[PDB]
């Protein structure tokens, strides 16, 4: 039982800090592309 | 060596500058580099520093870190709050009782007759304590007397002009 | 004469000195 | 007091406003729309698939 | 006393965004209802889905932290506004700036866009207001008059058509055409960072340290003031429903009745794993299209949302 | 109304920080009425932010809390945008984008900080949770390093002697190396002027030198602080240690001595390589010409499998453990050159403000730094061949082996671990299993990691430069050996020692 | 609400003087170092 500083936990992790139910999501790089319209034209 | 003036010279320099412009208080001092000044004020000028004799707790603490951490006298001294010097020099001590750098060392005192540098310099650091003032700005403030006489000059001489009997206009 | 002085010369008196060479409050603008 | 100075950048550009179309949402569907029930839709088709998901 | 207020159920956070590399200062919802649009100090302008909460794309053209962002609903335009003291205009069919107004002195605070004319009005740093054409970028009206820098702005189609709230604690209502002050209101003490318009009953409110205070249109008549949550108030928003959301700069987010103006839940969330305890701070709320759910942007760079809770009743949290 | 380009982006910034400040509590969480004192304020905030960059904790005595937490927070935003700036400027540096001469200087100093904060960190830590390494492991490693040395029967190193012959000679190889530096003879500065006028005159009067040198080798332990800074190579940094003149001729004779000695006596036995003997490109060769001259290292027949791997001690500097150091050095040397090898190692490091104590790894900087590298990863060779496996390779200690050769064919063939080399930290083995060793092998890694959806075909990674005909072909008994192999080798070494 | 002023150690805008006490204001060991220590020496 000794944690090499490779470990180190601080800070709690998000469940603990949020409840059992709250849902969570962590989004880092996004999908669809840049050149993929949000609204799309009309053909 | 360290000689009293020179670190009386650094107490008031550090009591002024503040405790980070090394190179600055280093130039107030003649022979003197700003590392070994910081070496200086680290190891015995600090007013943090304590040099009184060992409690019997402190010598127990001391021979009981020793043998935790063996040769690592730069972590050990902080754990009881003396410099690493003395605590080397101490528990050398205790185990033979049982058995350069210059910093460290006590500055040698004044002479009688002060060296004539030993003086100038006093002289030198009394100059630079003493002025608050940048350069500019004092060049204004001669600027300054310099222009109230000018505006006095003038007038007593545009007085003297006019009173002449000749009515100048500068434009 | 290399030999132990008498007082010192510690710090405060520096401070001193240095304070009491008060000239850059310098002269009043003179009253006409 | 009007200067006769200019601009690179106010050059006339993009001169015409684009209106929000039929079908991409014009003012008279979000009239329209009943929003609540979709959200909720959408909320149930979404946790479906990521429950698939795992 | 009052009559007594009507019984609202009280709201749940269900869900937690973390992706913002900076505060997010600022938080809209698409005409559609589809996906939410996020402005933070990390100088970029996220896009989520509504649904599921994923992140669809990612823009970034600003220089400095993007302090407002809206969605327009009359064309496929989103109009930003940053500190770099530049205003964009974005065009969601190709993903990019058209468009940019110039003229803003320092920082702009934040923008509202009218509802049936094509303009922008900006508020900035530099105490102005500009009423901006959309169309041709041109500054059509520099609304001038306040003391210090210009927190916020709301535009309405009724008259007055413009309410702007300072920083030297006065909230001032102008006419759009001739481009002046009508009233000035010098009841606050302090800041003026959050105004509001109720969304059907010609009233608005006004929020500030001292207390949240309502008013009536068109000259801006006293009605009541709401009191409980002192601390520095960064936004307003009211739901049909009359539920007035008031989020507060040290985290804590009061819940009132709207025409009671009675306090009926008082929310103290928790700040996200790795944050101080000296982060927590709501930047901005919106209410979805719907008005079922409650997004916020907070100062620990998550994004919360709250839904409605349906199992409670007026027995099971009563009203004071 | 000018905008804001590129020059501007950082006074801008401070312009609105500020600006965001003043507005935020001093005129809008006041009742100190008077005179609300922002402007003071503003000066604690500035304060605070030089305090955060100097890694120095701020507190101040009595001053409100609202006014305590609004600081920190902003604080805490303009350090999120200084070291996002900085991750952003070093890809662009890392690929090749700007070639700006002001974006070099101010990143290179951005993350000298951010590493020195993360090193205190890590020191203090040390000292909290205490030495990462147990009892047991560090009584292993102790024991397995008497048992080689006793083995070898080496003899211990002893102090330099007073009358020892080559005295000088030592000293004029490490005087002549340190001038090594210098010989552009440049615009130097103070400090290099000052070491060359130590070198000259201890290069004329070569015994108040050596006077010196031993007098420090027998008495000194507790030294002056070291200076660091960062060489930017454009791809990673390399941090510079910056040692002080009369250390740094006593540290280059003791390097000097110790290198010598220990080559006499054969301390280190022919795998730790970089040796003397040849130039990387001939290392190369004797391993591809060793690899091959193996006994029948090339068939096939009954499905034996070679493996070459090849890794990195993955941080050997940086978790050595002073007093485990001080303890295994003293089996080699004289109890008074490992207390001072060991004590010289833990000093003040320094840059431009920062300044911390170094309690756990190792300094490199130092002229010795040689020696304690390459016999801690002595050691560690020891952990991971065996004693019995390094005494066929090292050969019996009256008649030594070369550098990949064995006595016979008998002991060679005895065991996978055919070939071993290890480059300063780095790792080269070579193994040829017969296909029941092998199948075991894969048998107890299966047991332990099992993989039934056939995913081990996928982290391998393969070198995607030569052609896919030249390239390594996954099959599964093939990347299943591959993994058991690096599971067998990397289960040989303790965490909290190194890694792999 | 009354706020201490600043005294920095890095400007000294106006050079003033300040004495070293009040410039200056403005560790833990685990306990298995000596199991290690000892468990060494034996």
């Amino acid at each position: 039982e000794v944690v090499l500083h490779e470990d180190k936990k601080y800070y709690p992790t998000a469940e603990e800090v949020y409840g059992p139910e709250v849902e969570t999501i962590v989004q880092e790089e996004d999908t669809q592309p840049l050149t993929e319209p949000i609204i799309k034209p009309v053909k | 060596v360290w000689r009293n003036t020179e670190d009386e010279i650094l107490k008031a320099a550090v009591m002024k500058y503040g405790k980070n412009q090394w190179s600055r208080i280093a130039s107030l001092l003649h022979r003197k580099s700003a590392k070994q000044c910081k070496a200086r004020w680290y190891e015995w000028l600090d007013p943090s520093i304590k040099k009184t004799e060992w409690s019997r707790e402190e010598e127990e603490k001391l021979l009981h870190l020793a043998k935790l951490m063996p040769t690592q006298w730069r972590t050990i001294a902080p754990i009881i709050g003396r410099t690493a010097a003395q605590c080397l020099e101490h528990y050398e001590f205790l185990l033979d009782k049982a058995a350069p750098n210059p910093e460290t060392k006590p500055a040698r005192p004044d002479p009688i007759d002060m060296d004539e540098d030993e003086l100038e310099m006093l002289s030198e650091a009394r100059a630079r304590l003493a002025n608050t003032q940048g350069k500019k700005a004092k060049r204004k403030a001669r600027e300054k007397q310099l222009e109230e006489a000018r505006r006095l000059a003038a007038l007593q001489k545009r007085r003297e002009l006019r009173a002449a009997g000749i009515e100048i206009q500068k434009k | 004469n290399k030999a132990p002085a008498e007082v010192q010369i510690t710090a405060e008196q520096l401070l001193r000195e240095a304070k009491e060479r008060e000239l850059e409050l310098l002269p009043p603008p003179p009253q006409q | 007091q009007l200067s006769k100075q200019y601009s690179s950048r106010d050059l006339p550009s993009h001169t015409k406003i684009k209106y929000r179309q039929t079908t991409q949402d014009a003012p008279e569907e979000v009239r329209n729309r009943d929003f609540r029930r979709e959200l909720e839709e959408r909320e149930r088709a979404a946790a479906r698939e990521k429950n698939r998901d795992r | 006393t009052m009559p007594k207020p009507q019984w609202h159920p009280p709201w749940k956070l269900y869900r937690v965004i973390s992706g913002h590399l900076g505060w997010v200062r600022c938080i809209a919802v698409e005409p559609g209802n589809q996906w939410f649009v996020t402005g933070s100090a990390d100088r970029t302008i996220k896009i989520w889905d509504l649904a599921s909460g994923k992140l669809k794309l990612s823009l970034t053209g600003h220089i400095s932290t993007v302090r407002g962002v809206i969605v327009s609903t009359r064309s496929p335009y989103l109009f930003s506004c940053g500190e770099d003291k530049q205003v964009k205009c974005w065009d969601l069919e190709y993903n990019k700036v058209i468009r940019h107004y110039h003229g803003h002195l320092s920082a702009v605070y934040g923008l509202d866009l009218h509802p049936t004319i094509d303009v922008l009005v900006t508020c900035s740093r530099d105490s102005t207001a500009r009423i901006w054409d959309v169309r041709t970028k041109a500054s059509v009206h520099t609304l001038s008059g306040h003391t210090n820098a210009v927190a916020t702005v709301r535009c309405q189609a009724a008259e007055p058509q413009i309410i702007t709230g300072s920083h030297d604690t006065t909230i001032r209502l102008w006419d759009l055409v001739a481009g002046k002050t009508r009233v000035t209101l010098t009841n606050h003490k302090k800041s003026v960072r959050a105004v509001v318009l109720h969304p059907r009953h010609y009233t608005f409110a006004s929020g500030s340290p001292d207390n949240i205070k309502q008013w009536k249109f068109p000259d801006g008549s006293f009605i009541q003031n709401l009191s409980g949550h002192n601390a520095i108030i960064n936004t307003l928003t009211v739901n049909s429903d009359g539920v007035l959301v008031s989020g507060a700069d040290n985290g804590t987010m009061h819940l009132w009745d709207w025409r009671t103006g009675y306090n009926f839940q008082r929310v103290h969330a928790a700040v996200q794993p790795g944050s101080l305890d000296s982060e927590s701070g709501i930047f901005a709320c919106a209410f979805d299209q719907s008005e079922s759910r409650l997004l916020t942007a907070e100062a620990d760079k998550t994004i919360k949302v709250y839904r409605e809770d349906d199992t409670a009743t007026e027995e099971t949290h009563p009203v004071s | 109304a000018k905008t804001v380009t590129k020059q501007r982006v950082e006074s801008h910034f401070d312009l609105e920080l500020r600006a965001a400040v003043m507005h935020d509590i001093l005129d809008m969480m006041p009742e100190g009425i008077k005179q609300n004192k922002a402007r003071t304020i503003l000066q604690h905030l500035s304060e605070a932010w030089r305090c955060w960059k100097a890694n120095i904790p701020w507190k101040v005595p009595g001053l409100p809390t609202p006014i305590e937490n609004m600081i920190l927070r902003y604080v805490k935003a303009k350090a999120d945008w200084w070291t996002n700036t900085a991750h952003y400027n070093r890809e662009r540096i890392r690929r090749g984008a700007t070639v700006d001469k002001t974006v070099c200087k101010k990143n290179l100093g951005r993350l000298t900080r951010l590493y020195l904060k993360a090193e205190q960190e890590r020191q203090h830590n040390y000292l909290k949770d205490g030495p990462y390494i147990t009892a047991e492991e560090a009584v292993a490693v102790y024991t397995t390093t008497v048992h080689w040395l006793e083995s070898r029967r080496f003899s211990p190193i002893p102090f330099p002697p007073l009358s020892y012959k080559h005295d000088t000679k030592l000293l004029i190889l490490a005087l002549e190396r340190l001038k090594e530096a210098y010989s552009v003879k440049s615009r130097l500065n103070q400090s290099q002027r000052e070491e060359l006028g130590l070198i000259e005159q201890a290069y004329d009067n070569p015994h108040e030198a050596l006077s010196r040198i031993k007098r420090h080798l027998l008495t000194q332990r507790a030294f002056k602080e070291v200076g660091i800074e960062f060489m930017d190579l454009y791809s990673h940094l390399v941090p510079v240690y910056d040692v002080e003149p009369l250390e740094k001729i006593t540290d280059a004779y003791l390097d000097q001595y110790l290198w010598y000695e220990a080559d006499k006596r054969r301390l280190f036995p022919p795998w730790i390589k970089p040796a003397d003997t040849e130039p990387p490109p001939l290392l190369v060769y004797k391993w591809c010409q060793g690899i091959n001259n193996l006994q029948d290292v090339w068939e096939t027949s009954e499905g034996e499998c070679n493996v070459m791997l090849e890794s990195r001690f993955e941080k050997m500097y940086e978790k050595i453990d002073l007093t485990l150091l001080n303890r295994l050095l003293r089996l080699i040397v004289d109890h008074n050159i490992a207390d001072y090898m060991t004590a010289k190692n833990n000093v003040v490091i320094n840059y431009k403000d920062m300044n911390h104590t170094n309690s756990y790894g190792i300094i490199r900087g130092l002229q010795f730094a040689s020696f304690i590298v390459q016999y801690y990863g002595l050691v560690m060779d020891l952990l991971v061949l065996g004693l019995h496996r390094a005494s066929e390779m090292a050969g019996p200690p009256q008649m030594p082996n070369d550098f990949l050769s064995f006595q016979d064919i008998a002991t060679e063939a005895a065991h996978p671990i055919r070939l071993f080399c290890r480059y300063i930290d780095r790792i080269h083995i070579f193994f040829r299993f017969t296909a029941d060793e092998a199948r075991d092998l894969i048998q107890r890694y299966l047991t332990e990691h099992p993989d039934p959806n056939n995913e081990n075909i996928v982290g391998y990674n393969n070198k995607k430069c030569w052609p896919r005909d030249a390239r390594m072909r996954l099959m599964k008994h093939d990347v299943n050996l591959g993994r058991a192999v690096f599971w067998d080798i990397k289960n040989r070494l303790p965490r909290s020692v190194t890694t792999v | 609400w009354k706020i201490p002023p600043c005294i920095s150690n890095w400007k000294n805008a106006k050079g003033y003087t300040i004495p070293l006490d009040k410039r200056l204001a403005a560790v833990h060991i685990n306990e298995n170092f000596a199991k290690l220590a000892e468990a060494l020496y034996i």
